[PDB]
This record gives C-alpha cells, structure tokens and sequence, in this order.
C-alpha cells in the first residue's frame, strides 16, 4: 500500500515541507504529484520519468517545488495558500497507475499579543473588571496566567467571546498581580506583556 | 482453463481466459480482452475496443471510434479514423495519425512521428490542425495550424500558422516563415544552386552571386549609391564650371 | 457457437466462427477471416491473406504478395514487401509503405504519411518513385520520380524529378529545386548562418552579409558599376587633356 | 489437430499447433509461437515474445524487451519501449522506432521511415542518437547525433551533428549545416519571402533583393568600393590642387 | 433497396437533368457517380465525402456536374453525346460498397418541317399523287392531318418508307383540303405548313 | 543440401579462384559471403538481394571480390593471406537462413632450386659426400634425380633433413653421372640445373 507522509504536518509560512514517500513499488515508471484530492493535468505540480531521468514542472508549478528520484516532494517558500491536499500518482511498469494522497497545515507567524481592560481603576471592595487581548486572529488558542501561574478554574473568573476575554465577577485587593496572555497555534507561541491590577 | 466460446452477441468469439465480447460479429483473443461494439476485435492482452469497426492488437490497447487501430502498448485511439501506432501513444483527433513512444496528437487531421514524453501527463502534445511533427519532444500549441516541424525540442506557441522548422532545436517566432535555427544556433544552407538575379524572381543567391554581382541593376544600384561613372569623369559630364574654376583657377 | 479445427491444409487453424484457412501452416483467427496462402495469417474481421507469408491483423484487411502487411482497417497491401497501416491505405507498389488515413502508393520504394481522401476512389495517390509525402491531400503524378513533400495540398505534376516541397500550400514548377511556397504566398527563411562570399561557394548569403557585403569582389563589382575610385579621383588618373582644358580653360 | 489448452504458468493461453506460452498471463494464437515472459502475446506464425509486456503480431516477428512492438514480417525490436513496423525491420535502440522495409536503427531515440538493404545485414542503418531517416538507402554513421535526412542516398559520416539533408543524393560534410545537395547537383531554392536587409537580420535574401539593392548600408558599401558621390564630383569636394592644376596647367 | 430516377426521363438539348436517389442507407462514407455501367475509377464523374463534407470532380467530369448531399446528381447543359447509362456508388460505414443505376435518354428541337409533292396539278378524275416530309430526323414519329382532322384510315392512303411518305391512290376533286404534317419525338413536337391541293 | 566447391582447390599466387554453389535452393531473398568458418557481420564480404538485383561490398571487402547472380564468388589476384575458410549464407523466401562452407589453398610460384656438395673432389676409391638443395621453402616435396632417372632405393642413398640432405656413403667412380634436384608443390614444379660429380 502507498503512503504519503507530511513532515512535517503544521508548517509555519515562509518555512519548507517534505512529504515522503513509503512502500513505493519495486518496478515503476514515473511519478506526479498533483494539487488537490484529483488527478487532473491541470493540477499537476511536477512529474518524474525514471526511464528518461527527466523533472518536468507541471501547469501548476510555481517554481517553488522539486521532485526527487525517491519520490519525495520539497515545497519551499511555503504559504498559507498552500494549504490543502496532494495526491502522488506513480505509474508502474506494466503503466497501472497507482494513488495516494497526503496534505499538510500552513499557519502564520503569530506576534507579540497585547491585553486590555473596560476599567482602570477597580474598586478594591468588589468589581466586575474584564479582561480581553485584543489581536485577533484566526484559529488561535488562548490561555490566561496569573501570578506567574496558569488560572485556577473557579466560577469566579468568567470567560466570553469563546475564552479570549477574561471577567472577574467580584475583584478583591488579595488578587494584585500581573495578567498576561497568550495565543497559540500549532506552530508557535510567545507571550504578551504583564498587566498589573491597580488598588490601595 | 483457456476455452472457446460465444460471446453475448450473435456470432461473436471469445478465446482464452477471461474474455468479453458483447457486439455482433465482435471478438476478443488472449487473455482479459473487451470487444463490446459491432465487428469490434481485441487481440492480446488487457485490449479494450469500445467502438464500431474497431481494433486494439497488443498490450491495453484502447479503441474507442468507428474506426479506430491501437497497435502497440498503452495505445489509446480515440478519434474518428484515427490510428495509434507504437508505445503509448494518444491520439484524440479526426482522420489523425501517431506512430513513434509517448506522443499525443489531439489536432485534426495532424500527425506525430516520434519520441515525446509521458511522466503521469503527456508532456509534449500536438494540438494544431493539418501539423505534422517528426522528432523528439515536439510541442504544437492549440490554434497553431498547418505547421510542419522536422527537429528536436521544437514549441511552437499559440497564433503561428504556415510555418516549418527544421532541424535540432529550432525555433519559430512567426507565421509563413522557414526556420533553420534558433537565435543561439544559426544554421548554414549549403549546396544551393544559383539563383534568377531579376526584378521579379524570388530565388535564393548563392555566395558567388553577391561575390561576383552579376546581373544586378546597374542602372539603380548607380543612383543608391551616387557613383560617378568613369564616361563622365573623363568628360566631364554633369559639373559645376563656375565654381571648380575657383578652386582650380 | 465458436469451434477450433483444422483448415484444408497441414497445420491449418481455423479459430471462430465461419473461417477459411487453406494455405500449409496458415491459420485465421476471428470472423469471416480467409488464410489462403502457405504461412499466411487473417486475424481479426473479414480479413483476406492471399499471399505467402502474408498478414492482414484488424478489420477488412487485404494482403496480396509474398510479404504485406496490412493493420488496421479496410487496408489493402498488394505489393511485394509493402506494408499498409492505419486506416483504408492501399499499397500497389514494390518495396513501398503508407501509414495514415485514405491514401494510395503505387509508386516503388514510395512512401506516405498523412491523410488523403477517398470519396469512391483514391483522389490523392503518390504515383512517383523513390518518392516520400508527408502531410495531407499530396499529389504526385506518375514519372515524377525522387520528389520529397513536407506540407498539405501539394500537387506535383509530370516530368518533375529531384525536388522538395516543403509547407502548407507549397507548389513546384521545375526539376532539382526546393519550393518553400508558391506564387500567392512566399515564406521567409530565417535563422540561416553567414555565407561564405568566395568565387566559388554555394551558400545562402543572409541580410547582414548583402547589407554589409562584406567579401565581395571590390574588383569586379568596380568594372560593373563604372566607379571612379577615390584614388583615380585624387591623383587625376584617367582624364582628358583636350576635353577637360575645353570647358575648364 | 488444433487445440485450445493452458500454457505453463497461470492464465496462460495456446491457441493453434504446436505453441508454448510460459509467462504469466501470456497468450501465444497461431503456428509455431511462444510467448515466454508475463504478460506477452505472440499472434501470427512463428513468431516470439521474449520480453515483459511485449508483442508480436505477424509474421516470424521477434520482441526481446520491456514494451516491445514487432508488427508486420521479420521484425526484430530488441530495445526497451522500441516499435518495429513493416517488412524486416531491426530496432536495436531505446525508445526508437522504425516504420517500412530493410532498416535497422541502433541508435537512441532514433527513428526510419523509408526503405534500405538486407542482402545477409543491413546495409543502411541508423546508428545516431536523436536523429531521424526518411527516404531510401539512408545512412548514419555512430557517433552522429540530431540528424534528420528527408532524401535517399544520404550518408552521414563520423563526428556530423545538427545537421539536415533534404532532396534526392544529398550530401553532408560539416555540422551546424542544411544541405540541399551535393557538389554534383546543387538545387535552387525558390518562392522565398523579401529578407530583412539590416545590421543584424539573419534571414535569406532574394533574386529581387540583391538585384535592385534596397536597404544596403550606403555608406559601408561607398568605403569598401572607393566610389566618388556626384555631391563631391560635382562640386570640387576632396582633390588635391598642386597636382590638378599640374596637368590641368 | 438503392434506386436511381432520372428526371425527366427525356431530356431536351441544353436543358438539365436531376438523378434522383431513394432508399439511402442510414449509415454512409461518401457517393460517387460513374458514367457508364460500369464503376471504373478512368469513368469517375463526382464524389461526395460525408466525413469532411468535401466535393471532388472526378476524372469524367466536365464541369456541367454537380453532386448533392442527398446522393442527387445534377447535369446541366445535357447534349446528346450524354444518352447513357449512370451508375451511383454507395460506400456504407462499414465501407462495404452499394451499387445502384439510371438512364436517360437526350433528343433535340425538332423545327417546323416541310412537305413536296410530286405532281403540282393533280387530275381531277383520277391520280396517284404522293405527299412527302421532306427534312429527315431520326428516331421520331410522323402523322398527317387534313381538313385539319386525323387521316382516315383506308387502303386509298397509302405510306411508304415507314408513313413519312403519303400517296393518294386515287384522288378526287372533293379531297380538296389543307395538307399539314407533324414530327413529334419523346420531348417536343411543333407543326409544319399547311399544303393545298389544286383542283377545277 | 548447399554445398560449394573451390575451382581449383590450389592456387598460385595473383591467380584467381571461383567457388561454385550446387544445390541453390528454388525461392531465394539473397546471398552473403563471409571469410572465415564463422557468419559475423565484420566479416562479409560481399552480399547479393535477389530482389532489387544489388550487389553490395562489405566490410572485409578488398576490391577483388564479385558476387554472381548463381552465387558464385570470384576472388582476383589471390595472395597467400587469403588461405582459410569461407561461409557462404542463402537467405530463402521465408528468411530461413542456410549455410555452407568452402575452403582453398594458396601457394607460392617455386623458383628453380640449386644444389650444394661439401666435397668438390670424391674421392675414387670412397667418400661420404652429401648432397643438398639450398634454396628452403615451407609446404613442399622433394625429389632427386639420378643420370635422368628416379633414384634407386638403396640404404647407400641416404637422405637427412627428411630429404633434402642426400648423402652419398661410400661413392665410386661409376657413380658419375647428372645429379638434379626438383622442388614441387601442389600448384606447380620446375628443376635445377644438372651437377656432376669429378673423378679421374
Ligand atoms: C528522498 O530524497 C531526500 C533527499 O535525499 C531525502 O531527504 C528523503 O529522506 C528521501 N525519502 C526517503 C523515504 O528516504
Ligand atoms: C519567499 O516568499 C516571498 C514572497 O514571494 C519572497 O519575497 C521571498 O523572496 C521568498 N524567499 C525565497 C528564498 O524564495
Ligand atoms: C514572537 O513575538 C514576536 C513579536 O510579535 C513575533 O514577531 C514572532 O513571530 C514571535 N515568534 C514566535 C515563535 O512566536
Ligand atoms: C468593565 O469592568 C467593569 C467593572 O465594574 C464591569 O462592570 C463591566 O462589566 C466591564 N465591561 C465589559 C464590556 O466587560
Ligand atoms: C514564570 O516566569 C518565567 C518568565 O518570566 C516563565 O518562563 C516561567 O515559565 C514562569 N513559571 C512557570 C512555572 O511556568
Ligand atoms: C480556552 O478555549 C479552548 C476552546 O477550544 C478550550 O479548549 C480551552 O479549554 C479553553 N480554556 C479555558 C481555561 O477555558
Ligand atoms: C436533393 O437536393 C436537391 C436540392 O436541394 C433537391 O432538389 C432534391 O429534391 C433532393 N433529393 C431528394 C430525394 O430529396
Ligand atoms: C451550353 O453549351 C453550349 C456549347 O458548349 C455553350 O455554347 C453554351 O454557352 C452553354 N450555356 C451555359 C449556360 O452553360
Ligand atoms: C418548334 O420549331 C422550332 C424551329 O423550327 C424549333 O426550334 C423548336 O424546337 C420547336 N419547338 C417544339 C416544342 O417542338
Ligand atoms: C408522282 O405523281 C403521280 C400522279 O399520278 C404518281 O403516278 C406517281 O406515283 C408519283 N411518283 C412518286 C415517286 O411518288
Ligand atoms: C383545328 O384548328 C386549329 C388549327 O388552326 C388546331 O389548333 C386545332 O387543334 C384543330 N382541331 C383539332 C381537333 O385538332
Ligand atoms: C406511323 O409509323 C409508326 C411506326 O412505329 C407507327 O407506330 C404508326 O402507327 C404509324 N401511323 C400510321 C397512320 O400508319
Ligand atoms: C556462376 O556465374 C558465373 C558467370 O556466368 C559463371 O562463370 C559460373 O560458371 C556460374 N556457376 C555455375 C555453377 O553455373
Ligand atoms: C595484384 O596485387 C599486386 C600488389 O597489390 C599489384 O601490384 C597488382 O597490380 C595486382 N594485379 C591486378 C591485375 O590487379
Ligand atoms: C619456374 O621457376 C621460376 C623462377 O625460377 C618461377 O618464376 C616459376 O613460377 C616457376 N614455374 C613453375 C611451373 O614451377
Ligand atoms: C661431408 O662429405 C664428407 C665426405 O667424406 C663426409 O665425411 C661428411 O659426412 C659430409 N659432412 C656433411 C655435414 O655433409
Ligand atoms: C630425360 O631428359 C629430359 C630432359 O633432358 C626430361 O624432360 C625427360 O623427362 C627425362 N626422362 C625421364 C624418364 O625423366
Ligand atoms: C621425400 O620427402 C617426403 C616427406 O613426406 C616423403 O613423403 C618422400 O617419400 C620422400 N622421398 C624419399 C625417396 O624418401
């Protein structure tokens, strides 16, 4: 059985992926590797003849991917337009075409996050002040720290807009400390800057 | 075990192993052969002809008109009066024509005779009507017609009619013209008989005519060129008497 | 049903349904096929091999002589050595072959490659010999001998040996030339290297070397063109004494 | 009798007297034919499939290698994706192809159409990679590569490459050359478009062209023939004075 | 069944004639048309190609036909050299051939004719006078009027060299009447002038 | 059966040999000549194709070698490398091919030899004088001559060198007489010039 193997799956754009190649028949004669979940020769990106030993580009190539003899395909200057699924067809020598098919994840370079809140000055015997991190960006995760230290799940503190914003339902002077918020995808994640809470 | 028998139509044979014949006086011979039109044959191995008149003889051979010749291995004729002749060759034209490894001929009435390339598409294809392509990797692109290609590694893009190239690597730019080379390889043609130097004739001139001149409008190349014939030089036609006897006294 | 038997010959195989197989070691293969002749084969439908050594593989095929081939449809080769492959070619010739559609070679050691047409006989028929055609609708008329074609609708007529058509349209009017068009259109010959300008070279001079001219005869296109040389011109060579005195004083 | 039975390895079929069928698959239909590898088919009389996914249909036809085609009578394709088509035909090369009578090409990616000599060898073969043949008794010698010959009689030496023959006993004797004949017969090329006289053009001038002398550099040609313009003559322009008035007095 | 009518089956001089085909099979590769009963390619007048829809004059033609695409032949300016027979040739899909066949006939403009006696002044008891039509033409059909009424048949009429010749056996003064004789052939048929007898 | 027959079987060098052909099959495609026991393509000498009636040079051609319409090969001015085999090939109708072998010698032109004596003067009464032909060629017989007839066998006439050393054992006077020497060979012979012996 043919298998195709991202490597790796979640690629940070800018950056290159290799999608290897396993159990490749013994007797063949060339490969192709096309855009999308069909083989059609307007989607092919690059084709091998092992006979000739010839690397023609395809219709959609975009000079940004070499096929090697092991069948491997290399993407470099990858983009989040890249973003979707490819099928590898290998012709064997008696010309059966056989498929498989492989796909990987392109995500951005996630910044430098920021956070605010409705109410500067909280009322140290109990307030209702959000919190909230303003960048926002697409298929993120968020998670808050508090005290150098991840949340402690209480009714208390209130999520909304999913878990972006976070509220404190009833604020005391015991809970100064410094907010800070991240934002994360499957290929990175850095930190935002601490926030102080305001009382006397 | 290998048997003969009738097929699903009247008059209809199938010989060897795992054979289908479905047309009136069709048959399939050899192992794993289709013969599903009427007077269909498929002889060999894994045929397929799908069309009247049709036959596939060799090796997953496809025939698909009313009549239509796969001969070979991995033909595949899909055309009206089409034949497809060699090792995977494609032919999806009228009245069109390929003999040679891995050409595509999808122009009618066009022709390809010899080696392209197939890696999991056909890379070199003839898509220009009345064209005909003999060599190596020769590419003809849709709505170029009536050209004719006598070399390797020859493209010839989109809106270029009435052309002919020749020789390895050749290059054509533009309509009703012969090429001989490309602007990097510029050929020499040699053994050229001499030409008609006249007002009218279109010939070739050899190196001896332009060497020697002969025949040439005396009388024209006299005016671009402002010479001073030596009959009046040595009688002094056409000057100026009253300014020479300036500089002369 | 189907049956596989002995023909009316030793070694003789009959395979199908209503077969003829007559010749010593012949055997015919499929529907209404007819092997007449010693070691002959009819593979297909409604082939006819009558002669030795003879093969007609498709559909309604005809071989005739001591070796012909004919493959795929409606060809009939009835000439010594000669093959007719791809759709209705009919091969009359010695030694001659046709690859294509609707074609006729009678000529010896003739061939084609193209399409022509066949309304209810042959209209295009290559009758010369050593003579090759390579496109669609050639003609070349009988004694017309060691004439090559490259291009469609090119009609060469009697009395025309040695010479070469090339392009769509071309036409030829005389022996030993090379047409590369006819007198409506006229084709450009581009990417040709320098001449060799000399007394005796047969070469084709290009626009740099007629423009530039450089290597002509200075000495002889002087005696064509009455020149009078800057030197002569300078140093008072070859001038009247009695005349030049006359207007000049 | 003839008899339908299984050859030696699994779904392999004989059909006919006296056939041996051992590959995989394979199927030997007529007198006296073995296919003996996966996948092969042997149609007609006498003929031999020796290689994977091979075919020989005809007449004493051999096929030897891994896409091998032997159409016709006394074809032997012994190379790797090689079709032999016709009468006696010997392809030795890869990925080449031979259409008619009496050729061998040995060369890689080559190709013949036409007719040559077999009186005990082949006399005319093609033994250059690249190169193409059409027309009779062509010859490439090895070592001579992107050839293409449109002419009989053409022999091609050692060491000639990119180069074309066109017409009837043609000859080559350099590389990077088109000939249109040889030393003996020198033909004419006609029905040529107007060049394009200028610095850098490389097209091929006409009989008209270089009889009326449009688009010459007037002044290159006026210092290489040391012309005297009618601008000067006329008036005085450029003379000594102590020599004129010397023999002038 | 594959039948040809020529119409008119007769033809005047210079007119047209147009050859009919019925019961064309479905299923065609192209017609052609041979002068003669016989299909010989040196006889070839047109053929038709269904497949490129192309007309091309054969050896035969001399520019006075033209083919249809329903099989039709059309011959304009016939002359009598054309009286013969037509053969159409059928070229099924299978490309087994059908043959079929006409026939017509040309005859040209018959003038006025003209009529001689050979006695000027009968005798009015009793003579053998005999009424000719002069301008001979073959293949065509005489008949005699007079009192401008069809002749009466009897012995006293006699004809000779066929009936272009009458004699009267016997003449008598009450036979006085307008002689007029008529040539007619298959096409056209057109009087002469009306001869009297003289009598006192 | 093909069978070829060298005519003659012995040549003298610069003559010339034709090689006959028996038993040509009736349907034949051509001929080829090879050099050798062997059918190898760089030894062919000459090749004929019944078909277009061509007689064409091989590789091991040397310009005096014709092929016959009857196959028959004539080799000119024959030298002493051409000794050897030589193959002939018929290609029948059906491309079967046949073969059959020939083979001649070729020999030298002899000279007139020349005797030797160690002893100018026999000594009357006794001598062991030996007599020798000088003039040593390869493949050749010897022969002696004695008052012009054959020598009688006699262990007095010994012979050494195998026999071009003729040794006299014990000579007498009535022993004088010519004494003549003869060098043959298949091809041809001729003698030396008589020597005789001195005594008194
Ligand atoms: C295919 O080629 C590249 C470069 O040699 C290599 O990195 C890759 O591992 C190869 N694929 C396999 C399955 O080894
Ligand atoms: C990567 O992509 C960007 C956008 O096209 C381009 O500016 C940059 O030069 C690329 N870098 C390389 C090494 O190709
Ligand atoms: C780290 O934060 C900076 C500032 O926005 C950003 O440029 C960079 O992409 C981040 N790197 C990672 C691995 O998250
Ligand atoms: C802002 O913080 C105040 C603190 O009392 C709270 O009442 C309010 O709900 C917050 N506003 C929003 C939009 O979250
Ligand atoms: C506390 O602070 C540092 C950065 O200031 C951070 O790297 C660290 O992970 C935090 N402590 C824990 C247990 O995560
Ligand atoms: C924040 O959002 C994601 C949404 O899937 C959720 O998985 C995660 O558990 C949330 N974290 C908290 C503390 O609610
Ligand atoms: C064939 O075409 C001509 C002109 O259209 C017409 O006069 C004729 O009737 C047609 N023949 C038949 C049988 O319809
Ligand atoms: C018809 O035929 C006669 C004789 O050839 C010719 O004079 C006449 O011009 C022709 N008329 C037409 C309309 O073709
Ligand atoms: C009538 O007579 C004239 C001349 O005498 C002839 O031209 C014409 O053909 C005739 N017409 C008919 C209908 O007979
Ligand atoms: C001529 O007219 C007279 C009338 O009496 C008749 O006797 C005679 O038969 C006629 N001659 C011929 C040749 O008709
Ligand atoms: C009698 O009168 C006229 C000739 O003037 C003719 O047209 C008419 O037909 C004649 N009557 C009959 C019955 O023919
Ligand atoms: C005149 O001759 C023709 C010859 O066929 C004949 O048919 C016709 O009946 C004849 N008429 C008379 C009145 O005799
Ligand atoms: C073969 O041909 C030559 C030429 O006539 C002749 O000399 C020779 O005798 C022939 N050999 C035979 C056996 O006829
Ligand atoms: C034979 O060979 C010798 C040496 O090659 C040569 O001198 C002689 O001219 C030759 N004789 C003939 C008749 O060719
Ligand atoms: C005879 O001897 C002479 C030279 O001495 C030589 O040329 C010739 O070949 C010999 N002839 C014969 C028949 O031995
Ligand atoms: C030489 O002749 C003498 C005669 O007495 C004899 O003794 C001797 O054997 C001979 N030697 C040779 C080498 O012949
Ligand atoms: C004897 O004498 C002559 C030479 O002189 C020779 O030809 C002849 O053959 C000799 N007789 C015998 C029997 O040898
Ligand atoms: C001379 O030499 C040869 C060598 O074979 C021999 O056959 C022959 O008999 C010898 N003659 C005598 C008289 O010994």
């Amino acid at each position: 059985q043919l298998t195709t193997e991202s490597m790796p799956f979640n690629v940070a754009e800018g950056k290159e992926v290799l999608l290897l190649v396993h159990n490749l028949p013994q007797q063949l004669f060339g490969y192709s590797w096309y855009k999308g979940e069909r083989v059609d020769g307007n989607r092919q990106i690059v084709g091998y003849a092992i006979g000739t030993q010839q690397a023609t580009p395809g219709p959609a190539n975009s000079g940004r991917e070499t096929i090697y003899p092991n069948a491997s395909l290399l993407i470099q200057n990858v983009t989040q337009n890249d973003t979707g699924f490819y099928t590898l067809q290998v012709i064997k020598s008696d010309l059966v075409n056989e498929e498989a098919t492989g796909q990987f994840h392109v995500y951005p370079e996630l910044p430098k996050p920021s956070i605010s809140s409705n109410n500067s000055n909280p009322v140290e015997d109990k307030d209702a002040v959000a919190f909230t991190c303003e960048p926002e960006t697409q298929d993120t995760t968020y998670l808050w720290w508090i005290n150098n230290q991840s949340l402690p799940v209480s009714p208390r503190l209130q999520l909304s807009n999913g878990n972006r914003t976070l509220t404190l339902l009833s604020v005391t002077r015991n809970d100064t400390g410094p907010y800070e918020c991240e934002i994360q995808n499957p290929v990175s994640a850095n930190r935002s800057d601490p926030v102080t809470l305001n009382v006397t | 075990a290998p048997v003969i028998k009738a097929g699903t139509a009247t008059d209809s044979t199938e010989a060897g192993v795992d054979n289908v014949a479905n047309g009136v006086k069709s048959s399939a011979f050899g192992y794993d052969n289709k013969a599903i039109e009427k007077e269909s044959s498929a002889f060999g191995t894994g045929n397929r002809a799908t069309g009247e008149f049709s036959s596939a003889f060799g090796f997953h051979n496809i025939a698909s008109k009313i009549h239509s010749s796969a001969f070979g291995s991995n033909n595949a004729a899909d055309g009206v009066n089409s034949s497809a002749f060699g090792f995977k060759n494609t032919v999806s034209g009228f009245n069109s024509s390929a003999f040679g490894s891995q050409y595509q001929v999808t122009g009618n009435f066009s022709g390809a005779f010899g080696m392209g390339e197939f890696n999991g598409q056909y890379q070199y294809k003839n898509e220009g009507n009345n064209s005909y392509m003999i060599g190596n990797k020769n590419k003809i692109a849709s709505g170029s017609d009536d050209n004719f290609i006598l070399g390797n590694n020859v493209h010839i893009g989109g809106g270029i009619n009435n052309s002919v190239a020749l020789g390895n690597n050749s290059t054509v730019s533009a309509s009703n013209t012969v090429s001989v080379g490309s602007s990097t390889l510029k050929r020499k043609i040699v053994n050229v008989g001499d030409g008609a130097i006249s007002a009218n004739s279109s010939d070739a001139v050899t190196g001896r005519q332009l060497y020697s001149g002969n025949g040439i409008d005396t009388a024209a190349w006299q005016n671009k060129l402002n010479v001073t014939r030596k009959n009046d030089y040595k009688d002094a036609n056409d000057i100026d008497v009253n300014k020479w006897k300036a500089k002369l006294g």
